[PDB]
């Protein structure tokens, strides 16, 4: 019987900072234990200081990629060249999603940029569209590796100041461009290191006030 | 007879043009825009004593941050209405958002030339649709049944709009407070009205960003219309 | 006279009385000017007001980042046209991974305005567009009417006393043809153009309405403050 | 998900956790299970995270058009019912929601309204619901009485969503607490499990299985 | 495109006239007369074959058609308009009926299913009244032998005897004089020739007459034997031989 | 297009009269005169037929009184052709009352609906009216025995008494005049023909020339029985009255 | 939902410094049946782009019509149709890319793996791949089938990334495609002696090479080898 | 489907087709409603020009919409049927979903929807029809009365008439109704409907229908007797 859904692998992370917001990437797309490419971006700049990324079945992926970037297209049409802000974005892709709630894109949605206050903003959604800001998440293959991590060393979970009996908690703070990124690495290297899904290339787009930024690194190739 | 989508010699939509004749017959709105909100007034126009005043509803609630009046065969703006309120909450639905004033009006208007041989005739009704956003600030549009709607700084429509309008022209600044629009709403009004104006036969509402549309009360109108006549009498 | 109830109906001579109703729409509405070079395409408008409380009618509208067009006439009729030339325009891109040709967007503009002159109950479109563009095979400008007629030109003009502005480019075709890699110098022509068909009033800073595309240049429009350059 | 509210003589207390899980995989710890449909109403959350989410963000926009129509706030019954007609509609598609309306009018007074995706709907004082439901009743139940202040039900509350926190392996993160009076809805705080467990076991000298 | 005709072409006039049912009416007094008898063992439908052109065959076009194995039927106005009301009535007669209760209707029911259609015909949207009258001869076990005459309009009434059409005024008058409550179906056969005969006024014989009859079953025509209950069809179109022989002793 | 040919039957007049219905009423008054007359114990239906013929099939035939179910009756005046597309309507409604509830229908729920229909081609569809105004003679245990009529503009009244078709003007006041509440059947079925047989623009009234029903509780106790009347017995009705 | 019946196998393909290379056997399997040898499954698109397409045949005749179709509907009102307003390859593959996902989205696919191989206007090497579910993705190297698994082993030899394209002439990359094509006769149970290959130059333009045959095989080792483990003779 | 547009507009900006429909409301039989200070009456005429008819069976012209709310109206009879069956649909329906009767003035604001759309909808003509709807809200004291017509627009009404001569009996209840004081009891409100009326009816006898509603879903057709009491008490003191 014919299966419509596949598995392209692949893993995403979003981090934001104070006045920035990073979306990282591998760029291995693969099927089964064949690798496709090994540089198949799947992170993309849609517009109006909106970063975007739908990792998981590619055909579901970037169809919901296209769709978004018409819907903004079509939103400065209807609205006066209006710019869609980041939890406008956020509320349009869960429709989009729910909109096939009985036949899903089957796809791990992340969307990063800035606030309307100027502030960082990362979203994520499930396959049927429901969604959450937050500091950090990682989706994919290797999320369930790279996402502990993070609360380790983003939101510094379960570290308490020395000498303090384990009553005072590490005090949570913004964390610089330069930070951020030698986490996103060393997520992407040990996310390489232990799952097969994962490497080639990282591919890394940052967003602040003035625009959108991308930086690229090699990942182990076996 | 003859076709409802049917063109004039002079280039114009037979129908449409009647339309606006219907509007004309309508009882008085006016709008004034300023920095400190928009105001709209309306004649509430009773037929017979005996009406309860209170229930003639020709200003009108579309979301928070949008108001509207009507003018001309007022029974047509319902269905408008409740375009505009699905549209403007459909849209915070889909965009988590106040909905601009502009496209609000530019949606009310798809439906307006949705006429032919779809509903049967263009709406014989005029809407003067006022609100506030945070591109554009305070806006007023007249919305005709033509599809067309176009921006005003202040606006007349129905019986007395031509004596309002040219009234209009001379009185509107740019630094009009919100109490002076208030007044001059009211000013205006009892000029092109039959009827002596009062608090039961005319009404007033505003728009603000803080506090949002809002009809007011015939008791707090009473004091602007008091208010106006000592203003008047003072020189 | 019994031949113009609707558009369906041929009179005697083989004329379609409705499309030239249709037509006379145009006329009565306010003027708008085309011009190209090799390199830019420009569209000048002058806007209209109710009185001097009211706004000013926009006449240009975007379709695609190479593509738009400006009107005269019913501006429901151009919006609804404007918005399905977005629609294919779009379609192109999705589909074909493709920028909509000039020349198919009038293709297309024009079978959708003839369907409306053939069938009992529609009406003719009210409306004339002129829609410039930069495409695979450089600048276009395009002269659209409702009849379904569309015609590619180096500059033209529709709507009232628009014939000043076409005698204008008529003599001046040699010269703007060639304004190319200077978008400031082609727009400067063109509003030079339009400023033949005014009578009593002058160009104001929100009376006139710009829009160009080109080699290096998407399609954007210049309201307001923006025009004052060019006054 | 455990989310519950309780009816009794100061109002209704609300109270939810906030863990989302995908199997045995902890997705979030900070989600939002309770809707604030307006001043007066609020919505909880549980089951499938974006069926709840959507239709109860999409019921917020159906009764905001209700008083626009009609110039006056929607009842807690009618806005339940929209709800639950809503899901009715869907019964076999296979929607996981298991919901409660909760809220003040003048007309009714305080109310609590169930409703779940297989359309049951029904009014009453007390509810618990989501995989925790369980362990939430047997805290609640055994401390309820109508006459608690705002203060000791307010605490019940989170203590009941603290016990199902700790013994329901899918619920935890974060306890969020609402009071609803007839003046509207007020928040009390969210409160993280990981700081509360302890701060009630000392003060409390209750979870005495747990290693101190 | 597409039927825009949604409104009815036939309407009452400020006199309380149905115009096109009035014409209609008028386009059959200009048709060919024809006759129906009732005898007290059978029926007698008769009409004259005016032939448009001698060159013509005018076996091919039948005025007198099958319904049923029991029931015939013709008419008088338009031929067109006739033959299509035939077909519409052939299947309504199995569609409607046979199928359902597996016999052929009786002819009141019949008569009923064709007014019907005639009827709609006067009052949907697009289109005009049928521009004939017919009428229909049948036999049921129920209800014996039976004759119908139905009219543009919808409305049937049964006959003893009748006429319509061209001469229909005088050949009803004669029907009155001759018409008994006794007669026999060769009676009626023989009298069904005389009222035709004044009609007519070119040829008169066997080619020029097209008659039919209801009578006594025919198991000759039935096409097989083994079933007793089955007895062959009522509706018998007399030959030209047939008719030829019963003008001689007129 | 087609615009040109359309009559508009459903608009108003500028005196706010529908002009089809009203023409529809002009069609009946043509028609052959109908008589209702409803008595304590049951209901007459007397109808005159239309200019008969004599070599006209008359036992054998039914153009003015039609059964709806058992306990239903009905008096034709106008287009009978448009009249029986409403009788078959009105025969299946009764019937699907009946297989909703196990309960025979009320008669003024049939005569309702039946009107209902009526109302519709006077608001909608571009269609002309029914030319048919109907006489409702019916029983059921909430109201007893019942006269109704409905026109072509769906309106439709109750009566004790009541003519339609021919001559309604004249008829009408003879049976004010005659007609009184403590009638028995055998009186009402008098009253009936003598009406008829003065408002008639006939030379003399005879049996071919008529149909005749009576509604009676009649049948042995507490139902009720439906007789259309045979030839033979309308011409026995007619010497017992001493009309001929 | 689909079974695919007739059906072709691998199709490899790729990148070097002035244009593309894709290559594809000549066979129509029908199961274990090697039913048809004179079955051509590489289709030119104008002089600029060749679609090597495998999977089942039927599907891939629809998909031939399809483009045949495309060539002509693009000719309608069109004086720059052999010239700027000409079909690039970018513009077939993203037709037939829509095509697969909404045939898939309708639970109805046409069974076919696809590589759309040409050459820019710009110059620029088109290579990219499509299939049933309407999986999109564009390497240097691309292959179908088997060959995924044993041709872009060799050819991302030559190959390996990016920057390796410039450095690979057509000599050499025509030489890695036709050893890709003897190695897959070698071990795929349903593949062809028999092979066609296409070159897409930006400078020569298309070629299109008929009736290839695998040869300098080694099979003489076959001899020396007795028995499956003891058996000496 | 027949799509004809009939109500369209004219030069001078009239919708012939809708003012037609007000002729024949204004030939219909003349109501009037009146709403005291705890209740609502409608009163209604009925023409004599019909005798021998059976008043038990003849569909009465006030009708109940619910428990809580009636309707009258003036135009034609058959057009009134298909508005209050909506009407009642649309109630038991808001019990449904929003479980609790309707308003009047919802109820009002829906019958009036209804004949809006009829006046811009192809293929058929306005309703004939002006409705006087009157009745109290759920768990409400406060008497309502609403007025609606063929164009659609719908208001309410300390007193109104509809109907044939409704401009007379208009003209007295401008000038008899007090609205600082309106009919303090039943009988008071009940009374000067009755006045109203027969400035313009006729008789008394069987000419006059009344209807008192009063909270809490009380409603109560009067009979013939009782109204009489009315008509021999007005015009006795009538007399001076
Ligand atoms: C308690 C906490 C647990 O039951 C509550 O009941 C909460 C309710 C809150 C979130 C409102 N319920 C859940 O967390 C809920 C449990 C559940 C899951 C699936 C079906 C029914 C109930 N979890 C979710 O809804 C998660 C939330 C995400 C992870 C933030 N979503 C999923 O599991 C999604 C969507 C599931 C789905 C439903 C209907 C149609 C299609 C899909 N599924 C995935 O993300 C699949 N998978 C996760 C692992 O990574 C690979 C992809
Ligand atoms: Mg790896």
């Amino acid at each position: 019987q014919f299966n419509p859904y596949g598995d392209n692998g692949g893993t995403i992370l979003g981090i934001a900072g104070e006045d920035f917001a990073v979306l990282a990437g591998d760029t291995r797309n693969i099927t089964d234990y064949s690798i496709n490419s090994r540089y198949e971006p799947k992170v993309f700049d849609c517009g109006d200081n909106i970063v975007m990324s739908a990792n998981g079945f590619a055909a579901d992926g970037d169809a919901l990629v296209k769709r978004f970037k018409n819907s903004v297209k079509w939103y400065h049409f209807d609205h006066n060249d209006k710019k869609l802000s980041i939890n406008s974005a956020a509320r349009n892709i869960q429709h989009l999603l729910y909109g096939k709630r009985f036949f899903p894109y089957y796809v791990h949605t992340i969307i990063a940029g800035l606030d309307e206050d100027g502030k960082g903003a990362v979203y994520s959604f499930d396959p049927v569209g429901s969604y959450e800001r937050e500091q950090c998440r990682a989706g994919g293959a290797a999320a369930s590796l790279i996402m502990p991590f993070l609360d380790n060393q983003v939101n510094f979970k379960n570290q308490y100041e020395p000498g303090t009996n384990g009553k005072v908690k590490k005090p949570l703070k913004y964390l610089s461009v330069e930070e951020v990124i030698k986490l996103v690495r060393d997520s992407f290297t040990s996310a390489t290191e232990r799952h097969i899904q994962v490497g080639d290339g990282l591919e890394i787009l940052i967003v602040t006030k003035d625009g959108v930024r991308k930086e690229f690194y090699e990942l182990k190739r076996d | 007879d003859r076709g409802v989508s049917t063109f004039s010699p002079e280039g114009r939509l037979f129908q449409v043009e009647y339309s606006l004749e219907a509007i004309k017959l309508g009882s008085t709105a006016i709008g004034i825009a300023t920095k400190e909100g928009v105001v709209l007034g309306v004649e509430k126009r009773a037929t017979s004593p005996l009406l309860e005043s209170d229930s003639i509803e020709k200003i009108v609630e579309i979301d928070r941050h949008i108001g509207c009046a009507m003018s001309g065969l007022t029974a047509d703006a319902r269905s408008m209405i409740e375009h505009a309120r699905t549209a403007a909450v459909t849209h915070n639905l889909y965009y988590d958002e106040d909905i601009n004033v502009e496209s609000l009006t530019q949606s009310v208007c798809d439906l307006a030339l949705r006429f032919g041989e779809l509903m049967s005739r263009p709406f014989g009704v005029a809407l003067l649709i006022a609100g506030h956003d945070a591109d554009d600030g305070y806006q007023l549009f007249h919305a005709e049944p033509s599809g067309t709607f176009y921006r005003y700084n202040a606006k007349a429509i129905g019986s007395g709009s031509e004596g309002a309008q040219a009234e209009l022209l001379n009185e509107w600044h740019s630094s009009l407070t919100l109490k002076e629009a208030e007044l001059l709403v009211l000013k205006i009004l009892k000029q092109v009205m039959e009827e002596k104006l009062d608090e039961n036969n005319a009404q007033l509402s505003c728009i603000t960003k803080q506090d949002g549309f809002k009809i007011y009360d015939n008791e707090k109108t009473a004091e602007l219309i008091k208010e106006l006549k000592e203003k008047e009498a003072a020189e | 006279n019994n031949y113009d109830g609707d558009t369906v109906t041929f009179s005697p001579t083989g004329r379609l009385f409705q499309v030239e109703y249709a037509l006379e729409a145009i006329k009565q509405g306010s003027v708008t000017v085309g011009l190209r070079s090799n390199t830019h395409a420009v569209l000048v408008a002058l806007k209209r007001n109710a009185d001097e409380l009211s706004s000013y009618q926009k006449k240009i509208i975007k379709c695609d980042e190479h593509m738009g067009l400006s009107l005269a006439g019913l501006a429901p009729d151009a919006r609804v046209l404007s918005n399905y030339l977005r629609q294919q325009c779009n379609y192109s891109s999705l589909v074909f991974n493709r920028k909509l040709a000039v020349e198919r967007a009038g293709h297309l503009l024009c079978d959708k305005a003839q369907k409306n002159t053939q069938s009992y109950g529609g009406r003719p479109y009210g409306v004339g567009l002129l829609i410039i563009g930069y495409d695979k095979s450089g600048a276009h400008l395009l002269e659209f009417q409702p009849s379904g007629n569309v015609t590619e030109l180096y500059g033209t003009a529709i709507g009232a006393r628009s014939q000043g502005a076409k005698t204008y480019l008529e003599r001046t075709l040699d010269t703007f043809i060639k304004i190319d890699g200077n978008p400031d110098e082609l727009i400067k022509a063109g509003v030079e153009a339009i400023s033949q068909s005014l009578r009593d009033e002058s160009l104001t800073v929100d009376n006139l309405s710009i829009a160009i595309v080109g080699k290096d240049t998407p399609f954007t429009i210049y309201d307001g403050e923006a025009v004052a350059k060019y006054i | 998900t455990t989310t519950l509210a309780f009816r009794f003589q100061g109002g209704i207390i609300v109270a939810v956790d906030s863990r989302a899980t995908a199997g045995n995989w902890v997705a979030s710890q900070t989600v939002k299970k309770v809707i604030e449909i307006n001043p007066f109403l609020l919505g909880t959350a549980a089951g499938g995270a974006a069926d709840c989410q959507f239709w109860e963000t999409w019921l917020g926009s159906q009764c905001r058009l209700h008083e626009l129509r009609e110039k006056e706030r929607i009842s807690v019954a009618a806005a339940s019912k929209i709800l639950s007609n809503l899901v009715y509609q869907y019964k076999g598609a296979g929607l996981s929601m298991g919901t409660m309306i909760c809220g003040y009018t003048r007309k009714e007074g305080p109310t609590i309204y169930y409703v779940d995706s297989d359309g049951t709907r029904l009014k009453g004082d007390i509810f618990c619901v989501g995989s925790g439901q369980t362990f939430a009743y047997g805290v609640l139940d055994s401390n309820y009485k109508w006459d608690l202040s705002v203060e000791d039900a307010l605490y019940l509350g989170k203590r009941s969503i603290l016990a199902a926190a700790h013994r329901d392996a899918y619920s935890g993160g974060s306890v969020n607490l609402y009071h609803v009076t007839e003046d509207g809805w007020i928040y009390h705080g969210n409160h993280d499990v990981g700081e509360l467990f302890w701060k009630v076991k000392e003060e409390e000298g209750s979870f005495n299985n747990v290693i101190g | 495109m597409t039927d825009r005709y949604s409104f009815s072409l036939t309407t009452f006039s400020p006199s309380g006239k149905l115009g096109q049912i009035d014409y209609a009416l008028t386009a059959v007094k200009q048709g060919v007369t024809s006759l129906g008898i009732k005898a007290t063992n059978g029926v007698v439908i008769a009409t004259e074959k005016k032939s448009s052109s001698p060159l013509a065959m005018s076996e091919t076009l039948s005025k007198v058609s099958l319904l049923t194995p029991d029931i015939g039927a013709v008419y008088s106005g338009m031929g067109p308009d006739y033959r299509v009301l035939v077909d519409k009535s052939r299947k309504v007669a199995h569609t409607s009926y046979k199928r359902i209760y597996g016999e052929y209707p009786p002819t009141k029911l019949l008569v009923s299913e064709v007014a019907k259609i005639m009827q709609e015909a006067t009052q949907s949207g697009g289109v005009r009244p049928f521009g004939v009258s017919l009428l229909i001869a049948g036999h049921d076990e129920f209800n014996g032998f039976s004759l119908y005459q139905v009219d543009p309009s919808g409305s049937y009434f049964p006959w003893k005897a009748t006429a319509i059409g061209k001469g229909s005024v005088a050949a009803k008058t004669f029907l009155e004089k001759r018409w008994n409550d006794e007669l026999e179906l060769e009676d009626a056969i023989h009298i069904a020739l005389l009222t035709l005969k004044e009609s007519v006024e070119g040829e008169f014989n066997g080619d020029t007459i097209e008659l039919a009859i209801i009578g006594d079953e025919n198991p000759d025509l039935l096409g097989y034997t083994g079933i007793p209950t089955d007895k062959g069809p009522r509706f018998r179109k007399l030959t030209s031989q047939e008719i030829n022989d019963r003008l001689e002793a007129l | 297009g087609s615009r040109r040919y359309d009559s508009r039957t459903t608009i108003f007049s500028p005196e706010g009269r529908l002009y089809q219905v009203e023409y529809a009423l002009e069609s009946i008054s043509h028609a052959g005169t109908a008589i209702g007359i409803m008595a304590s114990d049951g209901i007459v239906l007397a109808a005159e037929r239309k200019v008969t013929s004599t070599l006209l099939e008359q036992d054998t035939s039914t153009e003015k009184l039609y059964k709806l179910n058992d306990k239903i009756a009905v008096a034709v005046a106008g287009l009978t052709a448009d009249a029986e597309i409403l009788i078959n309507t009105a025969r299946i409604h009764a019937q699907n009352y009946l297989k909703t509830y196990n309960e025979d229908i009320p008669v003024e729920i049939l005569v309702r609906r039946l009107s209902d229909i009526k109302q519709g081609y006077t608001q909608h569809g571009g269609l002309r009216p029914f030319g048919v105004s109907f006489i409702y003679a019916g029983y059921d245990d909430r109201y007893g025995y019942q006269l109704y009529t409905s026109n072509p503009s769906g309106n439709y009244t109750g009566w004790k008494a009541i003519s339609v078709g021919a001559n309604t003007s004249a008829a009408q006041t003879l049976l004010q005049m005659d007609y009184k509440d403590d009638m028995k059947v055998d009186d009402a079925i008098e009253l009936a023909l003598k009406t008829l047989s003065k408002t008639t623009d006939s030379s003399a009234l005879t049996y071919d020339r008529l149909e005749f029903a009576t509604i009676r509780k009649g049948a042995n106790d507490g139902e009720v029985y439906q007789k259309i009347f045979k030839p033979q017995e309308i011409k026995d009705i007619l010497v017992k009255t001493g009309i001929t | 939902t689909q079974q695919p019946i007739v059906t072709g196998t691998s199709v490899i393909s790729m990148k070097y410094d002035n244009g593309v290379i894709i290559a594809a056997d000549n066979l129509g399997s029908y199961g274990s049946l090697l039913r048809f040898n004179g079955v051509e499954r590489l289709i030119p698109v104008g002089d600029n782009t060749v679609v090597g397409i495998s999977g089942d045949i039927s599907d891939m005749q629809h998909i031939e019509r399809l483009l045949k179709d495309l060539v002509t509907e693009n000719a309608y009102d069109n004086p720059l149709a052999d010239a700027e307003e000409a079909l690039e390859p970018s513009y077939i593959f993203e037709y037939l890319a829509t095509v697969m996902y909404q045939r898939r989205s309708k639970m109805n696919p046409l069974w076919n793996a696809i590589i759309v191989a040409g050459v820019q206007s710009n110059g620029d090497q088109f290579l990219r791949y499509v299939n049933l579910l309407g999986v999109t993705y564009s390497s240097p190297t691309l292959a179908t089938g088997f060959g995924a698994h044993m041709a872009n082993p060799l050819l991302r030899k030559v190959v390996d990334r990016e920057s390796d394209i410039p450095k690979t002439t057509v000599q050499v990359a025509e030489e890695a495609i036709v050893n890709a094509m003897r190695v897959l006769y070698y071990r795929d149970a349903r593949s062809s002696r028999n092979f066609s290959l296409a070159i897409i130059d930006k400078n020569t333009g298309l070629t299109f090479k008929k009736n290839l045959q695998v040869e300098n095989m080694k099979w003489d080792f076959a001899k020396d080898i007795k028995g499956y483990g003891t058996q000496k003779i | 489907g027949y799509d004809r547009a009939l109500s369209i507009f004219s030069p001078d900006g009239h919708i012939f087709q809708v003012e037609y429909a007000l002729e024949a409301v204004k030939r219909g039989t003349c109501a009037v409603g009146v709403k005291g200070k705890n209740c609502v009456v409608l009163g209604c005429e009925r023409r004599s020009t019909l005798k021998l008819q059976d008043t038990r069976i003849t569909p009465s012209k006030v009708s109940k919409i619910d428990s809580h709310v009636v309707l009258s109206f003036s135009g034609l009879n058959a057009d009134s049927r298909i508005l209050i069956e909506k009407a009642r649909v649309e109630a038991q329906s808001h019990r449904l979903t929003l479980e609790d009767p309707v308003t009047v003035e919802y109820l009002t604001r829906y019958v009036a929807g209804v004949q809006q759309r009829y006046t811009q909808s192809g293929g058929v003509r306005p309703f004939g029809v002006s409705t006087l709807i009157a009745g109290f809200d759920p768990r409400d004291d406060e008497p309502k009365l609403y007025q609606t017509e063929p164009s659609g627009i719908y208001s309410s009404w300390s007193a109104q008439t509809i109907g044939r001569n409704s401009k007379t009996v208009r003209e007295f209840l401008e000038k008899n109704y007090d609205r600082k004081e309106p009919p303090a009891t039943v009988e008071e409100c009940v009374k000067l409907t009755v006045r109203s009326l027969l400035e313009v009816v006729q008789t008394g006898a069987k000419n006059i229908e009344i209807t008192v509603v009063k909270p809490d879903s009380d409603i109560v057709a009067l009979s013939s007797e009782e109204i009489n009491q009315y008509v021999t008490q007005i015009e006795q003191e009538k007399q001076e």
